[PDB]
């Protein structure tokens, strides 16, 4: 028995991450099994940890969690220097529009498992950490209860299935912040500490975990593993472009007739993924604008775009969230600017005093109260909150909220 | 103060669970949180010696983690998404319903200490958006007949 979770629609035309979560239920261990679960990893154990990480290398495999790193090749850099060494699933998710992970975690958990068992083997990472956000409590019970079946299987522990190799998987839960799915806050919070970045490089592939080399990966990036490992890397690089190849999946929301997941290959393009896939518009009114979560902002005009991690493709984490003609982009930004408000570390002045100002000084312009000196204040600390910064989240605290600016001028001069 | 012995006996499993007791933290604070309906400022100091950590440590981390309440006792925490999707699709009309419902707005305690409303940052299920959460469960708020419903579970 677990916590309620509300049925997220999923879909999929490769039925790969989602073969089993497609269905809103926890598939158990013998029902995984009987799909030939666990197979890969056997497999896996056969082969060197180096040939691994070369078909993973070959696979062409991007790192899922938004910054699209080679995975093979993070791994690579993790061997090159010696252990012992740490492997890090992220799980903490939390970017507004993002709810692709934990479809993973609650439904198909052995799928993930897998996938960070042979991971772990290919990196020579005796020890292995989940680090799930706190408000995914059913998905850390679904985890726990998961790793207590791969452990009664001999798939954990000592010797994994006699090859010599071991390994413990740790289930950390985060406490509310956004910033401890940035890897080196996330490493802090795994330490028992503040969830704060540390100025990268050196990278977690260096220093990391109790500054030992650390591989962090996104849920998503590991659930690929098994099938790469199970088909061989090249029937894995024929799913989809051979650039940007594997199944991919993408949280779409907002107004959308049939919002949900959808697993589908990255040439499907933004319009396909709304008009094709999603049902179309609520009410079939006009796309107005596509917010890719809290990164980017897409005008109706780049909706032919593909979904890959090209320059000119969505990229992200393949998040949408669809906004009509009818939905104020201004109301829309100050829910962007209030989410950076709540979530900045403060280590940074920029970054402290500008997510909050952006936010203060964009809600008296929505509310009618701002001054000449309030809507010059709030342009000028939107391209200010970059300077000094740590992490990301500084980086691109004023993204979005630029790019409606520049794309959406009429509406923003209606509220001067 | 003390800590009772179901509760002690928790807590000394998630600190003998991770390799470093340190690691423990934020599960033994979850487990706080959950027998006593808030974070009592009186634990702080026999945790961080369970811990093997100072006191200090212990509250910066407890202050950081904001799913964590030193202020309010509340029996059920009302966890409503206040983010962009849950908003364009009726965050507003959830928390009306709300307070028709218990008569409390956002960050507000029932006056027998049942129920707190807690605005929160997207919860991670924006395809069923208005999200809200009853402690550990999660729902997309449908109508205030609906909503009603779910809180009558809630006793
Ligand atoms: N999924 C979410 O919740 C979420 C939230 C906010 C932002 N994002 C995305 O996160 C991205 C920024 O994340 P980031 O700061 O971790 O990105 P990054 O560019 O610094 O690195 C991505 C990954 O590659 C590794 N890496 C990069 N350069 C390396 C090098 N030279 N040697 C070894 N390893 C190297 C990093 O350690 C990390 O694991 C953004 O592009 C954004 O789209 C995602
Ligand atoms: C503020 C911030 C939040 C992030 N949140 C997440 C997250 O929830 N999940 C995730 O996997 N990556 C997140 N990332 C990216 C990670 O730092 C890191 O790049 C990633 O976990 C590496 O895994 P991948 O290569 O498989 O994508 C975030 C980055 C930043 C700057
Ligand atoms: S950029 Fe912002 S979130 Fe990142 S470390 Fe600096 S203050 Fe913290
Ligand atoms: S915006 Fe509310 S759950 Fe994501
Ligand atoms: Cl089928
Ligand atoms: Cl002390
Ligand atoms: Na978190």
């Amino acid at each position: 028995s677990y916590p309620a979770i509300p049925r997220i629609y999923a879909e999929t035309t490769l039925n790969m991450l989602l073969k089993r979560a497609k269905k809103p239920r926890v598939h158990s261990i013998d029902e995984y099994l009987k799909d030939g679960g666990y197979q890969a990893l056997e497999k896996a154990l056969n082969m060197s940890p180096e040939e691994i990480i070369d078909w993973v290398d070959k696979s062409t495999l991007r790192g899922r969690g938004g910054a699209g790193f080679p995975t093979g090749k993070k791994w690579k850099f993790a061997v090159q220097n010696p252990g012992p060494r740490y492997f890090i699933c992220n799980a903490d998710e939390s970017e507004p529009g993002t709810f692709k992970d934990r479809i993973i975690i609650e439904r198909d958990p052995h799928l993930l498992i897998e996938g960070i068992i042979i991971s772990s083997y290919a990196i020579g990472a005796n020890e292995a950490y989940i680090y799930i956000r706190g408000e995914y409590p059913a998905g850390y019970y679904i985890l726990r209860d998961a790793i207590e079946e791969a452990k009664k299987k001999g798939f954990l522990g000592k010797n994994i299935l006699g090859s010599g190799f071991d390994l413990e998987i740790y289930v950390a839960r985060g406490a509310g912040a956004y910033i401890c799915g940035e890897e080196t806050a996330l490493i802090e919070s795994l330490e028992g500490k503040r969830g704060h970045p540390r100025l990268k490089p050196p990278y977690p592939v260096q220093k990391g975990l109790w500054g030992k080399p650390t591989v962090v990966n996104n849920v998503e990036t590991i659930a690929n593993v098994p099938f790469i490992i199970s088909m061989g890397w090249e029937e894995y690089r024929y799913i989809g472009p051979s650039d940007y190849a594997g199944p991919k999946l993408f949280p779409v929301s907002g107004k959308v007739k049939k919002p949900g997941v959808y697993e589908l290959p990255m040439n499907t393009t933004l319009r396909e993924v709304i008009f094709k896939y999603a049902g179309g518009t609520l009410g079939n009114k006009k796309v107005k604008a596509v917010f890719s979560g809290a990164l980017d902002c897409f005008s109706s005009e780049e909706l032919d775009i593909p979904m890959d991690y090209s320059p000119l493709g969505f990229g992200g984490t393949g998040t949408v969230i669809v906004l009509t003609e009818e939905d104020d982009i201004v109301e829309a930004a100050l829910k962007i600017a209030e989410f950076y408000e709540h979530e900045t570390c403060g280590q940074c002045t920029p970054c402290r005093v500008g997510c909050y100002e952006q936010a203060n000084l964009l809600e008296k312009i929505y509310k009618g109260e701002a001054t000449e000196q309030d809507w010059e204040g709030f342009d000028f600390v939107n391209r200010n909150i970059q300077p000094t910064s740590i992490c990301g989240l500084g980086a691109v605290a004023g993204r979005l909220i630029r790019q409606t600016l520049e794309k959406f001028p009429e509406e923003w001069e209606k509220y001067r | 103060f003390e800590f009772p012995e179901e509760l002690k006996t928790k807590l000394q499993e998630h600190i003998n669970y991770f390799p470093k007791k340190r690691q423990a933290i934020l599960l033994c604070l979850h487990e706080i949180q959950n027998y006593y309906g808030y974070i009592p400022p009186e634990s702080l100091k026999p945790l961080a010696d369970m811990l093997e950590l100072p006191l200090n440590h212990v509250e910066g981390v407890v202050a950081f983690y904001d799913m964590f309440d030193r202020e309010d006792k509340a029996k059920y925490r009302i966890r409503v998404c206040v983010s962009i999707v849950c908003h364009l699709m009726g965050t507003n009309k959830l928390l009306k319903a709300l307070e028709n419902i218990l008569g409390i707005k956002p960050g507000e305690v029932t006056p027998d200490g049942k129920f707190k409303i807690v605005p929160v940052q997207c919860l991670g299920a924006c395809s069923e958006a208005p999200v809200f959460m009853v402690n550990d469960d999660e729902y997309k708020f449908e109508s205030e007949v609906q909503l009603n419903e779910i809180l009558s579970r809630y006793t």
